[PDB]
Protein backbone atom coordinates (compact mmCIF):
# COMPACT_ATOMS: atom_id res chain seq x y z
CA UNK A 1 0.00 0.00 0.00
CA UNK A 2 2.47 2.43 0.92
CA UNK A 3 4.70 1.65 -2.54
CA UNK A 4 1.74 2.29 -4.97
CA UNK A 5 2.27 5.85 -3.79
CA UNK A 6 5.92 5.93 -5.37
CA UNK A 7 4.24 3.55 -8.61
CA UNK A 8 1.42 6.16 -9.59
CA UNK A 9 4.24 9.19 -8.87
CA UNK A 10 6.13 7.57 -11.92
CA UNK A 11 3.55 6.79 -13.56
CA UNK A 12 3.16 10.79 -13.86
CA UNK A 13 5.99 10.84 -16.16
CA UNK A 14 5.05 8.07 -18.72
CA UNK A 15 4.58 8.93 -22.50
CA UNK A 16 1.37 7.59 -22.63
CA UNK A 17 -1.20 10.39 -21.40
CA UNK A 18 -3.73 7.47 -20.37
CA UNK A 19 -1.35 5.95 -18.21
CA UNK A 20 -0.84 9.69 -16.78
CA UNK A 21 -3.97 10.19 -16.15
CA UNK A 22 -4.57 6.71 -14.05
CA UNK A 23 -1.83 8.11 -12.00
CA UNK A 24 -3.18 11.16 -10.98
CA UNK A 25 -6.91 9.88 -10.45
CA UNK A 26 -5.44 6.66 -8.55
CA UNK A 27 -3.30 9.36 -6.30
CA UNK A 28 -6.47 11.46 -5.54
CA UNK A 29 -8.52 8.50 -3.91
CA UNK A 30 -5.62 7.02 -1.84
CA UNK A 31 -5.00 10.80 -0.03
CA UNK A 32 -1.49 10.89 0.38
CA UNK A 33 0.83 14.17 0.80
CA UNK A 34 3.54 12.83 -1.04
CA UNK A 35 1.54 13.35 -4.09
CA UNK A 36 0.83 17.59 -3.57
CA UNK A 37 3.71 18.90 -5.37
CA UNK A 38 3.87 15.61 -8.18
CA UNK A 39 0.22 16.88 -8.97
CA UNK A 40 1.12 20.49 -8.99
CA UNK A 41 3.75 19.68 -11.57
CA UNK A 42 0.65 18.22 -13.29
CA UNK A 43 -0.98 21.12 -13.85
CA UNK A 44 0.69 22.09 -16.43
CA UNK A 45 0.21 18.63 -18.37
CA UNK A 46 0.61 18.37 -22.33
CA UNK A 47 -2.48 16.57 -22.28
CA UNK A 48 -5.71 18.65 -20.52
CA UNK A 49 -7.28 15.34 -19.43
CA UNK A 50 -4.56 14.89 -16.96
CA UNK A 51 -4.56 18.90 -15.95
CA UNK A 52 -8.15 18.35 -14.98
CA UNK A 53 -7.84 14.96 -13.04
CA UNK A 54 -5.07 16.37 -11.04
CA UNK A 55 -6.82 19.50 -10.10
CA UNK A 56 -9.17 17.05 -8.64
CA UNK A 57 -6.80 14.83 -7.41
CA UNK A 58 -5.56 18.13 -5.52
CA UNK A 59 -9.22 19.24 -4.35
CA UNK A 60 -9.35 15.66 -2.43
CA UNK A 61 -6.24 16.47 -0.72
CA UNK A 62 -6.98 19.76 0.86
CA UNK A 63 -3.09 20.31 1.39
CA UNK A 64 -2.40 24.75 0.86
CA UNK A 65 0.32 23.97 -1.46
CA UNK A 66 -1.89 23.57 -4.49
CA UNK A 67 -3.78 26.76 -3.89
CA UNK A 68 -1.76 28.98 -5.72
CA UNK A 69 -1.24 26.23 -8.42
CA UNK A 70 -4.82 26.23 -8.60
CA UNK A 71 -5.48 29.35 -8.91
CA UNK A 72 -3.21 29.84 -11.97
CA UNK A 73 -5.25 26.95 -13.49
CA UNK A 74 -8.00 29.34 -13.78
CA UNK A 75 -6.66 31.04 -16.62
CA UNK A 76 -6.36 27.26 -18.34
CA UNK A 77 -6.92 27.58 -22.35
CA UNK A 78 -9.52 24.35 -21.47
CA UNK A 79 -12.65 25.16 -19.89
CA UNK A 80 -12.49 21.86 -17.97
CA UNK A 81 -9.49 22.32 -16.39
CA UNK A 82 -10.53 25.88 -15.14
CA UNK A 83 -14.00 24.63 -13.87
CA UNK A 84 -11.79 21.45 -12.21
CA UNK A 85 -9.73 24.10 -10.56
CA UNK A 86 -12.50 26.39 -9.09
CA UNK A 87 -14.23 22.95 -7.84
CA UNK A 88 -10.50 21.99 -5.92
CA UNK A 89 -10.17 26.13 -4.84
CA UNK A 90 -13.18 26.01 -3.01
CA UNK A 91 -12.49 22.60 -1.57
CA UNK A 92 -9.23 23.66 0.03
CA UNK A 93 -11.26 26.62 1.36
CA UNK A 94 -8.33 29.23 1.02
CA UNK A 95 -9.40 32.66 0.66
CA UNK A 96 -6.22 33.83 -1.55
CA UNK A 97 -8.32 32.22 -4.14
CA UNK A 98 -11.36 34.37 -3.62
CA UNK A 99 -10.32 36.92 -6.05
CA UNK A 100 -8.93 35.15 -8.42
CA UNK A 101 -12.61 33.44 -8.65
CA UNK A 102 -14.61 36.81 -8.40
CA UNK A 103 -12.54 37.52 -11.39
CA UNK A 104 -13.39 34.31 -13.00
CA UNK A 105 -17.28 34.89 -12.71
CA UNK A 106 -17.05 37.24 -15.73
CA UNK A 107 -15.72 34.15 -17.89
CA UNK A 108 -17.01 33.41 -21.38
CA UNK A 109 -17.97 29.64 -20.87
CA UNK A 110 -20.89 29.28 -18.48
CA UNK A 111 -19.89 26.40 -16.80
CA UNK A 112 -16.66 27.62 -15.22
CA UNK A 113 -18.79 30.71 -14.09
CA UNK A 114 -21.16 28.40 -12.28
CA UNK A 115 -17.85 26.21 -10.91
CA UNK A 116 -16.71 29.50 -9.58
CA UNK A 117 -19.35 30.82 -8.32
CA UNK A 118 -20.37 28.01 -6.14
CA UNK A 119 -16.75 27.46 -5.25
CA UNK A 120 -17.53 30.94 -3.46
CA UNK A 121 -20.71 30.01 -1.54
CA UNK A 122 -18.76 26.93 -0.11
CA UNK A 123 -15.40 29.41 1.02
CA UNK A 124 -17.50 32.01 2.66
CA UNK A 125 -16.45 35.24 3.86
CA UNK A 126 -17.29 38.80 4.17
CA UNK A 127 -15.49 39.05 0.26
CA UNK A 128 -17.70 36.57 -0.60
CA UNK A 129 -20.53 37.85 0.76
CA UNK A 130 -20.23 41.37 -1.38
CA UNK A 131 -19.82 40.00 -4.58
CA UNK A 132 -23.17 37.08 -3.93
CA UNK A 133 -25.32 40.81 -3.05
CA UNK A 134 -23.73 42.10 -6.59
CA UNK A 135 -24.44 39.38 -8.25
CA UNK A 136 -28.06 39.87 -6.58
CA UNK A 137 -28.61 43.14 -7.50
CA UNK A 138 -27.18 43.81 -10.88
CA UNK A 139 -26.54 40.01 -12.40
CA UNK A 140 -29.02 38.05 -14.80
CA UNK A 141 -29.35 34.82 -16.09
CA UNK A 142 -28.00 31.91 -14.05
CA UNK A 143 -25.67 34.05 -12.19
CA UNK A 144 -28.58 36.13 -10.21
CA UNK A 145 -30.33 32.50 -9.52
CA UNK A 146 -27.13 31.27 -8.14
CA UNK A 147 -26.52 35.06 -5.96
CA UNK A 148 -29.93 35.61 -4.65
CA UNK A 149 -30.00 31.88 -3.51
CA UNK A 150 -26.59 31.96 -1.74
CA UNK A 151 -29.07 34.99 0.42
CA UNK A 152 -31.93 33.04 1.08
CA UNK A 153 -29.71 30.18 2.41
CA UNK A 154 -26.48 31.17 4.09
CA UNK A 155 -27.55 34.41 5.51
CA UNK B 1 -28.54 14.82 -29.99
CA UNK B 2 -28.03 16.71 -26.87
CA UNK B 3 -24.81 19.24 -26.30
CA UNK B 4 -22.55 17.12 -23.37
CA UNK B 5 -22.20 20.75 -21.70
CA UNK B 6 -26.15 21.54 -22.35
CA UNK B 7 -26.49 18.19 -20.20
CA UNK B 8 -24.11 19.68 -17.79
CA UNK B 9 -25.85 22.86 -17.69
CA UNK B 10 -29.16 21.05 -17.03
CA UNK B 11 -27.93 19.28 -14.11
CA UNK B 12 -26.54 21.93 -12.60
CA UNK B 13 -29.24 24.43 -12.52
CA UNK B 14 -31.25 20.91 -11.08
CA UNK B 15 -28.01 21.07 -8.10
CA UNK B 16 -29.36 25.16 -6.80
CA UNK B 17 -32.12 25.09 -4.60
CA UNK B 18 -32.33 21.27 -4.29
CA UNK B 19 -30.60 19.28 -0.96
CA UNK B 20 -29.05 16.13 -3.21
CA UNK B 21 -25.76 15.29 -2.67
CA UNK B 22 -25.83 12.26 -4.72
CA UNK B 23 -26.42 15.09 -7.51
CA UNK B 24 -22.72 16.32 -7.21
CA UNK B 25 -21.47 13.07 -7.09
CA UNK B 26 -23.84 11.57 -10.22
CA UNK B 27 -22.47 15.03 -12.35
CA UNK B 28 -18.69 14.81 -11.59
CA UNK B 29 -18.74 11.26 -12.66
CA UNK B 30 -20.53 12.13 -15.46
CA UNK B 31 -18.25 14.69 -16.62
CA UNK B 32 -15.02 12.39 -15.52
CA UNK B 33 -16.29 9.05 -17.23
CA UNK B 34 -17.24 11.05 -20.91
CA UNK B 35 -13.82 12.50 -20.93
CA UNK B 36 -12.41 9.19 -20.24
CA UNK B 37 -14.08 7.98 -23.35
CA UNK B 38 -12.51 10.92 -25.46
CA UNK B 39 -8.63 9.91 -24.49
CA UNK B 40 -9.72 5.83 -24.47
CA UNK B 41 -10.54 7.05 -28.23
CA UNK B 42 -6.78 9.23 -28.81
CA UNK B 43 -4.89 6.75 -27.28
CA UNK B 44 -6.15 4.16 -29.72
CA UNK B 45 -5.04 7.29 -32.27
CA UNK B 46 -1.90 7.07 -31.11
CA UNK B 47 -0.98 3.09 -31.61
CA UNK B 48 -1.44 3.81 -35.49
CA UNK B 49 -1.90 0.63 -37.07
CA UNK B 50 -2.69 -0.85 -33.76
CA UNK B 51 1.67 -0.70 -33.41
CA UNK B 52 -0.73 -3.74 -22.57
CA UNK B 53 0.46 -5.44 -19.51
CA UNK B 54 -2.00 -8.51 -19.16
CA UNK B 55 -3.66 -7.94 -15.25
CA UNK B 56 -2.75 -4.70 -14.37
CA UNK B 57 -3.23 -2.62 -17.33
CA UNK B 58 -6.60 -4.35 -18.47
CA UNK B 59 -7.97 -4.26 -14.71
CA UNK B 60 -7.60 -0.23 -14.81
CA UNK B 61 -9.25 -0.57 -18.05
CA UNK B 62 -11.97 -2.77 -16.45
CA UNK B 63 -12.87 -0.95 -13.48
CA UNK B 64 -13.99 1.69 -15.66
CA UNK B 65 -16.27 -1.03 -17.16
CA UNK B 66 -18.38 -1.04 -13.82
CA UNK B 67 -18.06 2.65 -13.45
CA UNK B 68 -20.03 3.03 -15.90
CA UNK B 69 -22.51 0.61 -15.65
CA UNK B 70 -23.49 1.81 -11.93
CA UNK B 71 -23.67 5.73 -13.02
CA UNK B 72 -25.83 4.42 -15.85
CA UNK B 73 -27.95 2.91 -12.80
CA UNK B 74 -27.80 5.60 -10.65
CA UNK B 75 -29.32 8.17 -13.42
CA UNK B 76 -32.00 5.70 -13.97
CA UNK B 77 -32.79 5.47 -10.10
CA UNK B 78 -32.61 9.09 -10.25
CA UNK B 79 -34.92 9.02 -13.43
CA UNK B 80 -37.65 6.59 -11.89
CA UNK B 81 -38.34 8.66 -8.80
CA UNK B 82 -38.91 12.20 -10.75
CA UNK B 83 -42.07 13.40 -11.41
CA UNK B 84 -40.57 16.90 -13.15
CA UNK B 85 -40.93 16.63 -16.87
CA UNK B 86 -37.51 18.83 -16.82
CA UNK B 87 -36.11 17.07 -14.87
CA UNK B 88 -36.94 13.73 -16.76
CA UNK B 89 -35.89 14.94 -19.80
CA UNK B 90 -32.40 16.18 -18.65
CA UNK B 91 -31.83 12.43 -17.05
CA UNK B 92 -32.95 10.75 -20.41
CA UNK B 93 -30.73 13.21 -22.20
CA UNK B 94 -27.84 12.02 -19.92
CA UNK B 95 -28.94 8.23 -20.32
CA UNK B 96 -28.37 8.97 -24.23
CA UNK B 97 -25.00 10.22 -24.19
CA UNK B 98 -24.31 7.97 -21.21
CA UNK B 99 -24.78 4.59 -23.39
CA UNK B 100 -22.78 5.95 -26.27
CA UNK B 101 -20.09 6.14 -23.59
CA UNK B 102 -20.22 2.73 -22.01
CA UNK B 103 -20.08 1.50 -25.93
CA UNK B 104 -17.09 3.39 -26.86
CA UNK B 105 -15.57 2.43 -23.86
CA UNK B 106 -15.31 -1.36 -23.96
CA UNK B 107 -14.62 -0.89 -27.96
CA UNK B 108 -11.75 1.13 -27.08
CA UNK B 109 -10.65 -1.26 -24.07
CA UNK B 110 -10.92 -4.35 -26.73
CA UNK B 111 -8.59 -2.34 -28.55
CA UNK B 112 -6.00 -0.67 -26.15
CA UNK B 113 -5.19 -4.25 -24.77
CA UNK C 1 -22.50 27.28 -48.98
CA UNK C 2 -25.07 31.10 -48.08
CA UNK C 3 -24.75 29.48 -44.52
CA UNK C 4 -21.54 31.33 -44.46
CA UNK C 5 -23.13 33.95 -42.29
CA UNK C 6 -24.81 31.98 -39.71
CA UNK C 7 -22.11 29.21 -39.32
CA UNK C 8 -19.45 32.01 -38.00
CA UNK C 9 -21.97 33.68 -35.82
CA UNK C 10 -22.06 29.88 -34.10
CA UNK C 11 -18.29 30.42 -33.54
CA UNK C 12 -19.49 32.21 -30.20
CA UNK C 13 -22.82 30.16 -29.20
CA UNK C 14 -22.34 28.82 -25.98
CA UNK C 15 -22.77 25.25 -26.64
CA UNK C 16 -18.98 23.73 -27.80
CA UNK C 17 -20.90 21.25 -29.76
CA UNK C 18 -22.39 24.52 -31.50
CA UNK C 19 -19.17 26.08 -32.16
CA UNK C 20 -17.75 22.88 -33.66
CA UNK C 21 -20.16 22.56 -36.03
CA UNK C 22 -19.62 25.60 -37.38
CA UNK C 23 -16.26 25.40 -37.46
CA UNK C 24 -16.58 21.75 -39.35
CA UNK C 25 -18.91 23.40 -41.92
CA UNK C 26 -16.52 26.57 -42.66
CA UNK C 27 -14.06 24.29 -43.67
CA UNK C 28 -15.94 22.12 -46.14
CA UNK C 29 -17.60 26.00 -47.61
CA UNK C 30 -14.13 27.05 -48.84
CA UNK C 31 -15.16 30.48 -48.18
CA UNK C 32 -13.04 33.62 -47.52
CA UNK C 33 -14.86 35.61 -45.52
CA UNK C 34 -14.51 32.63 -42.79
CA UNK C 35 -10.75 32.59 -42.43
CA UNK C 36 -10.40 35.81 -39.78
CA UNK C 37 -13.16 34.25 -37.69
CA UNK C 38 -11.54 30.43 -37.53
CA UNK C 39 -8.33 32.35 -36.94
CA UNK C 40 -9.25 33.76 -33.86
CA UNK C 41 -11.03 30.33 -33.26
CA UNK C 42 -7.67 29.10 -32.26
CA UNK C 43 -7.95 30.73 -29.03
CA UNK C 44 -11.21 29.48 -28.58
CA UNK C 45 -11.59 27.80 -24.64
CA UNK C 46 -12.14 24.24 -25.94
CA UNK C 47 -9.95 22.26 -27.36
CA UNK C 48 -11.86 20.40 -29.34
CA UNK C 49 -13.15 23.43 -31.21
CA UNK C 50 -9.59 24.62 -31.87
CA UNK C 51 -8.87 21.35 -33.15
CA UNK C 52 -11.96 21.62 -35.57
CA UNK C 53 -10.76 25.23 -36.47
CA UNK C 54 -6.86 24.53 -37.40
CA UNK C 55 -8.38 21.54 -39.74
CA UNK C 56 -10.58 24.03 -41.16
CA UNK C 57 -7.98 26.38 -41.91
CA UNK C 58 -6.41 23.74 -43.85
CA UNK C 59 -8.78 22.65 -46.21
CA UNK C 60 -9.66 26.62 -46.81
CA UNK C 61 -5.60 27.16 -48.14
CA UNK C 62 -5.63 30.73 -46.92
CA UNK C 63 -2.33 31.49 -46.50
CA UNK C 64 -3.09 34.05 -43.99
CA UNK C 65 -4.05 31.30 -41.30
CA UNK C 66 -0.25 29.76 -41.77
CA UNK C 67 1.22 31.85 -39.18
CA UNK C 68 -1.18 31.43 -36.71
CA UNK C 69 -1.23 28.16 -37.20
CA UNK C 70 1.97 28.11 -36.19
CA UNK C 71 1.13 30.00 -33.19
CA UNK C 72 -0.96 26.90 -32.23
CA UNK C 73 2.16 24.37 -32.40
CA UNK C 74 2.56 25.97 -28.94
CA UNK C 75 -0.71 25.58 -27.52
CA UNK C 76 -1.14 23.70 -24.15
CA UNK C 77 -2.70 20.39 -25.61
CA UNK C 78 -0.80 18.67 -27.60
CA UNK C 79 -3.47 17.62 -30.11
CA UNK C 80 -4.15 20.89 -30.71
CA UNK C 81 -0.66 20.60 -31.45
CA UNK C 82 -0.69 17.85 -33.99
CA UNK C 83 -3.47 19.00 -35.83
CA UNK C 84 -2.08 22.78 -36.26
CA UNK C 85 1.16 20.55 -38.22
CA UNK C 86 -1.12 18.60 -40.05
CA UNK C 87 -3.00 21.94 -41.57
CA UNK C 88 0.71 23.32 -41.80
CA UNK C 89 1.68 20.64 -43.79
CA UNK C 90 -1.51 20.85 -46.30
CA UNK C 91 -0.94 23.99 -46.79
CA UNK C 92 2.35 23.81 -47.99
CA UNK C 93 3.76 27.02 -47.07
CA UNK C 94 7.41 27.53 -46.53
CA UNK C 95 7.32 29.47 -43.49
CA UNK C 96 6.26 26.52 -41.40
CA UNK C 97 9.04 24.44 -42.23
CA UNK C 98 11.33 25.74 -39.51
CA UNK C 99 8.64 25.52 -36.77
CA UNK C 100 7.50 22.33 -37.78
CA UNK C 101 11.49 21.30 -36.95
CA UNK C 102 11.17 22.84 -33.68
CA UNK C 103 8.18 20.33 -33.53
CA UNK C 104 10.06 17.58 -33.50
CA UNK C 105 11.72 18.57 -30.21
CA UNK C 106 8.20 17.77 -28.40
CA UNK C 107 7.51 15.68 -25.75
CA UNK C 108 4.74 14.20 -27.20
CA UNK C 109 5.36 11.13 -29.70
CA UNK C 110 1.93 11.86 -31.99
CA UNK C 111 3.41 15.69 -32.22
CA UNK C 112 6.89 14.62 -33.45
CA UNK C 113 5.11 12.30 -35.69
CA UNK C 114 2.34 14.96 -37.39
CA UNK C 115 5.50 17.41 -37.78
CA UNK C 116 7.69 14.91 -39.64
CA UNK C 117 4.34 14.28 -41.85
CA UNK C 118 3.83 17.92 -42.19
CA UNK C 119 7.58 18.88 -43.01
CA UNK C 120 7.34 15.73 -45.75
CA UNK C 121 4.81 17.09 -47.75
CA UNK C 122 6.20 20.43 -47.47
CA UNK C 123 9.67 19.26 -48.95
CA UNK C 124 12.52 20.85 -49.73
CA UNK C 125 16.64 21.01 -48.85
CA UNK C 126 15.91 22.22 -45.31
CA UNK C 127 13.34 19.28 -45.26
CA UNK C 128 15.53 16.54 -46.08
CA UNK C 129 18.18 18.02 -43.62
CA UNK C 130 15.74 17.50 -40.99
CA UNK C 131 14.63 14.39 -42.39
CA UNK C 132 18.32 12.81 -42.46
CA UNK C 133 18.64 13.67 -38.46
CA UNK C 134 15.64 11.87 -38.23
CA UNK C 135 16.38 8.94 -39.76
CA UNK C 136 19.67 8.59 -37.24
CA UNK C 137 18.81 9.53 -34.20
CA UNK C 138 14.42 9.76 -34.00
CA UNK C 139 12.04 7.34 -32.89
CA UNK C 140 8.57 6.03 -33.24
CA UNK C 141 6.64 6.98 -36.04
CA UNK C 142 8.71 10.31 -36.88
CA UNK C 143 11.92 7.97 -37.88
CA UNK C 144 9.18 5.86 -40.06
CA UNK C 145 8.14 8.39 -41.97
CA UNK C 146 11.72 10.06 -42.24
CA UNK C 147 13.01 7.08 -43.27
CA UNK C 148 10.59 6.55 -46.20
CA UNK C 149 12.05 9.87 -47.01
CA UNK C 150 14.95 9.39 -48.03
CA UNK C 151 14.05 5.96 -50.25
CA UNK C 152 11.59 7.92 -52.32
CA UNK C 153 13.31 11.56 -52.23
CA UNK C 154 16.58 11.97 -53.86
CA UNK C 155 19.85 14.28 -53.38
CA UNK D 1 13.42 18.35 -63.96
CA UNK D 2 12.53 18.51 -60.16
CA UNK D 3 16.06 21.03 -60.52
CA UNK D 4 14.29 23.45 -62.61
CA UNK D 5 11.58 23.62 -60.78
CA UNK D 6 13.24 24.98 -57.61
CA UNK D 7 14.83 27.95 -59.99
CA UNK D 8 11.77 28.95 -61.55
CA UNK D 9 9.76 29.47 -58.19
CA UNK D 10 12.80 31.57 -57.26
CA UNK D 11 12.40 33.76 -60.26
CA UNK D 12 8.97 34.27 -59.19
CA UNK D 13 10.75 36.84 -56.93
CA UNK D 14 12.91 38.37 -59.79
CA UNK D 15 12.69 42.20 -60.42
CA UNK D 16 12.06 41.91 -63.84
CA UNK D 17 7.94 41.01 -64.64
CA UNK D 18 9.09 39.06 -67.82
CA UNK D 19 11.21 37.16 -65.86
CA UNK D 20 8.70 36.38 -63.27
CA UNK D 21 5.97 35.65 -66.46
CA UNK D 22 7.86 33.33 -67.99
CA UNK D 23 8.66 31.58 -64.37
CA UNK D 24 4.99 31.28 -63.94
CA UNK D 25 4.32 29.99 -67.51
CA UNK D 26 6.45 27.78 -67.35
CA UNK D 27 5.78 25.98 -63.83
CA UNK D 28 2.26 25.32 -65.15
CA UNK D 29 3.73 23.53 -67.96
CA UNK D 30 6.03 21.25 -65.82
CA UNK D 31 2.45 20.74 -63.28
CA UNK D 32 4.61 20.37 -60.09
CA UNK D 33 2.93 20.55 -56.88
CA UNK D 34 5.61 22.18 -55.30
CA UNK D 35 4.98 25.25 -57.27
CA UNK D 36 0.86 25.40 -55.95
CA UNK D 37 1.81 27.94 -53.03
CA UNK D 38 4.77 30.29 -54.85
CA UNK D 39 2.00 30.55 -57.29
CA UNK D 40 -1.00 31.17 -55.14
CA UNK D 41 1.63 34.32 -53.53
CA UNK D 42 2.11 35.53 -57.56
CA UNK D 43 -1.28 36.24 -57.57
CA UNK D 44 -0.92 39.37 -55.54
CA UNK D 45 1.76 40.51 -57.95
CA UNK D 46 2.26 44.14 -58.78
CA UNK D 47 2.39 43.18 -62.84
CA UNK D 48 -0.79 42.06 -63.87
CA UNK D 49 0.68 39.98 -66.52
CA UNK D 50 2.62 37.92 -63.46
CA UNK D 51 -1.09 37.94 -61.90
CA UNK D 52 -2.81 36.35 -65.14
CA UNK D 53 -0.31 34.16 -65.86
CA UNK D 54 0.12 32.83 -62.42
CA UNK D 55 -4.00 31.96 -62.57
CA UNK D 56 -3.39 30.26 -65.83
CA UNK D 57 -0.62 27.94 -64.43
CA UNK D 58 -2.49 26.87 -61.29
CA UNK D 59 -5.05 25.79 -63.59
CA UNK D 60 -3.02 23.28 -65.97
CA UNK D 61 -1.78 21.98 -62.25
CA UNK D 62 -5.18 20.74 -61.24
CA UNK D 63 -4.06 21.03 -57.45
CA UNK D 64 -7.75 21.53 -55.11
CA UNK D 65 -5.24 24.14 -52.45
CA UNK D 66 -5.94 26.95 -55.35
CA UNK D 67 -9.43 26.68 -55.53
CA UNK D 68 -9.96 29.38 -52.12
CA UNK D 69 -7.11 31.65 -53.71
CA UNK D 70 -8.78 31.49 -57.25
CA UNK D 71 -12.18 32.46 -55.77
CA UNK D 72 -10.59 35.88 -54.42
CA UNK D 73 -8.92 36.73 -57.89
CA UNK D 74 -12.77 36.79 -59.00
CA UNK D 75 -12.40 40.04 -57.53
CA UNK D 76 -9.10 41.72 -58.92
CA UNK D 77 -9.37 44.96 -60.83
CA UNK D 78 -8.24 43.47 -63.91
CA UNK D 79 -10.69 41.10 -65.97
CA UNK D 80 -7.81 39.38 -67.53
CA UNK D 81 -7.73 38.05 -64.00
CA UNK D 82 -11.17 37.57 -63.46
CA UNK D 83 -11.77 35.67 -66.08
CA UNK D 84 -8.40 33.75 -66.36
CA UNK D 85 -9.35 33.02 -62.63
CA UNK D 86 -12.70 31.36 -63.63
CA UNK D 87 -11.20 29.41 -66.28
CA UNK D 88 -8.91 27.70 -63.73
CA UNK D 89 -11.77 27.31 -61.49
CA UNK D 90 -13.45 25.68 -64.21
CA UNK D 91 -10.07 23.43 -65.05
CA UNK D 92 -9.86 22.14 -61.29
CA UNK D 93 -13.67 21.48 -61.43
CA UNK D 94 -14.29 22.18 -57.35
CA UNK D 95 -17.73 22.40 -56.47
CA UNK D 96 -17.03 25.24 -53.79
CA UNK D 97 -16.27 27.23 -56.91
CA UNK D 98 -19.72 26.95 -57.51
CA UNK D 99 -21.34 29.49 -55.53
CA UNK D 100 -18.68 32.57 -56.15
CA UNK D 101 -18.79 31.60 -59.97
CA UNK D 102 -22.69 32.51 -60.02
CA UNK D 103 -22.00 35.58 -58.38
CA UNK D 104 -19.44 36.36 -61.56
CA UNK D 105 -22.79 35.98 -63.42
CA UNK D 106 -23.08 39.20 -63.01
CA UNK D 107 -19.69 40.91 -63.62
CA UNK D 108 -19.38 44.27 -65.38
CA UNK D 109 -17.40 42.91 -68.19
CA UNK D 110 -19.47 40.72 -71.10
CA UNK D 111 -16.26 38.36 -71.10
CA UNK D 112 -15.69 37.70 -67.47
CA UNK D 113 -19.54 36.45 -67.17
CA UNK D 114 -19.43 34.21 -70.09
CA UNK D 115 -16.49 32.57 -68.97
CA UNK D 116 -17.76 32.23 -66.12
CA UNK D 117 -20.79 30.16 -67.35
CA UNK D 118 -18.75 27.95 -69.05
CA UNK D 119 -16.55 27.12 -65.62
CA UNK D 120 -20.08 26.15 -64.04
CA UNK D 121 -20.80 23.87 -67.07
CA UNK D 122 -17.89 22.14 -66.56
CA UNK D 123 -18.15 21.87 -63.18
CA UNK D 124 -22.07 20.83 -63.34
CA UNK D 125 -24.46 19.59 -60.88
CA UNK D 126 -28.21 20.73 -59.52
CA UNK D 127 -26.14 24.20 -57.84
CA UNK D 128 -25.19 24.54 -61.13
CA UNK D 129 -28.53 23.97 -63.20
CA UNK D 130 -30.32 25.92 -60.96
CA UNK D 131 -28.12 29.24 -62.05
CA UNK D 132 -28.93 28.25 -65.31
CA UNK D 133 -32.71 27.86 -65.59
CA UNK D 134 -32.62 31.53 -64.03
CA UNK D 135 -29.76 32.86 -66.50
CA UNK D 136 -32.42 31.29 -68.76
CA UNK D 137 -35.57 32.57 -67.67
CA UNK D 138 -34.63 36.06 -67.07
CA UNK D 139 -31.31 36.44 -68.47
CA UNK D 140 -30.84 38.58 -72.22
CA UNK D 141 -28.22 38.59 -74.68
CA UNK D 142 -25.17 35.90 -75.01
CA UNK D 143 -26.21 34.39 -71.32
CA UNK D 144 -30.01 34.06 -72.32
CA UNK D 145 -28.76 32.07 -75.65
CA UNK D 146 -25.93 29.44 -73.76
CA UNK D 147 -28.23 29.22 -70.99
CA UNK D 148 -31.26 27.90 -73.42
CA UNK D 149 -28.71 25.54 -74.99
CA UNK D 150 -28.06 24.14 -71.44
CA UNK D 151 -31.47 22.89 -71.08
CA UNK D 152 -31.90 22.09 -74.68
CA UNK D 153 -28.26 19.38 -74.45
CA UNK D 154 -28.68 19.27 -70.50
CA UNK D 155 -25.24 19.85 -69.74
Amino acid sequence: DPEKVEMYIKNLQDDSPLVRDFAANALGKIGDERAVEPLIKALKDEDGYVRRTAALALGKIGDERAVEPLIKALKDEDWQVRAQAADALGQIGDERAVEPLIKALKDEDRYVRWRAASALGKIGGERVRAAMEKLAETGTGFARKVAVNYLETHK
Amino acid sequence: VSSFQDILMRMSKMQLGSSSEDLNGIITQFESLKLYRDSLGEAVMRMGDLHNRNGKWREQLGQKFEEIRWLIEEVRHRLKITENSFEQITFMQALQLLLEVEQEIRTFSFQLI
